[PDB]
């Protein structure tokens, strides 16, 4: 997690802290799809960060 | 575009004054009522044409506004499908 | 404001003709042709006046023109098609709102820090 991608999970990989992990991954998701639907579509962060939080999962 | 029909207009027109004007003592009732019933049927097509330019100019830039909101709803609806899909190709 | 009325003048002149020529004809009917050329000739001229802006014409409007009717009903389905997506608009705000209602309860039921970080830090 610490080499390759960027660094988000800790050295601890816990079930609790990968839990938590995902929903602040997901929560991030959900605020980047809600200011792209009411803002305006020329934001892709949603798509990174989707990837982001399936390679933290992987 | 405008220039095709305004010159099929024009030849028609010149045709029909050809017709109508030189070969004047050549023509018989059944001509002539035939003749009646075409200048009838352009006149309609005049005034339905004329009607339809009307309606495009009381609402020349009312159009162009309504076809850019159409436009933008179009694009943010594509735009909502699309997330929707990835989001549920990637969950 | 001199060009609808020439063109309503030269309108009501082609109707009059048309009800005089009634009957039959013998003289030479050039008023109700010059009267369909001026006619041709302002609405040649009202359509270039509205393409000199240049605009991006669709196929749609050729196709409504050849239709027979006016751009009335397609601004009155352009109205519809607005609310439409006004309330598809609303219907999604209130299911990504549920949703985010439902992700910081599971936050909260799950991890506390999430849900102090996005409470206090954001």
């Amino acid at each position: 997690e610490s080499q390759g991608i960027e660094r988000l999970h800790p050295m601890q990989f816990d079930h609790k802290k990968e839990l938590r992990k995902l929903n602040m991954s997901i929560l991030i998701n959900f605020l980047d799809l809600l200011d792209i639907l009411i803002r305006s579509p020329g934001s892709i962060k949603r798509e990174e960060k989707l990837e982001d939080l399936k390679l933290l999962f992987v | 575009r405008l220039s095709t029909l305004i010159e099929f207009l024009l030849h028609r027109a010149y045709s029909e004054l050809m017709v109508l004007t030189d070969l004047l003592p050549r023509k018989s009732d059944v001509e002539r009522k035939i003749e009646i019933v075409q200048f009838a049927s352009r006149t309609r097509q005049l005034f339905v044409r004329l009607l339809a330019l009307v309606k495009w100019a009381n609402d020349a830039g009312k159009v162009e506004k309504c076809a850019m909101i159409s436009s933008f709803l179009d694009q943010q609806a594509i735009l909502f499908v699309d997330t929707a899909d990835r989001l549920a190709s990637l969950a | 404001h001199l060009e609808e009325h020439l063109e309503k003048f030269v309108e009501n002149i082609r109707q009059l003709g048309i009800i005089v020529s009634d009957f039959q004809p013998s003289s030479q009917a050039g008023l109700s042709q010059k009267l369909n050329f001026i006619v041709t000739g302002l609405q040649d001229i009202d359509k270039c006046r509205q393409q000199l802006h240049d605009i991006t014409v669709p196929l749609e409007v050729f196709e409504y023109i050849d239709q027979g009717r006016n751009p009335q009903l397609y601004t009155k389905e352009c109205l519809e098609r607005a609310l439409a997506k006004n309330e598809q608009v609303k219907g999604k705000i209130d299911t990504m709102k549920k949703f985010k209602s439902l992700l910081i309860q599971e936050l909260s039921k799950v991890f506390p820090e999430d849900m102090a970080k996005y409470r206090s830090i954001r």
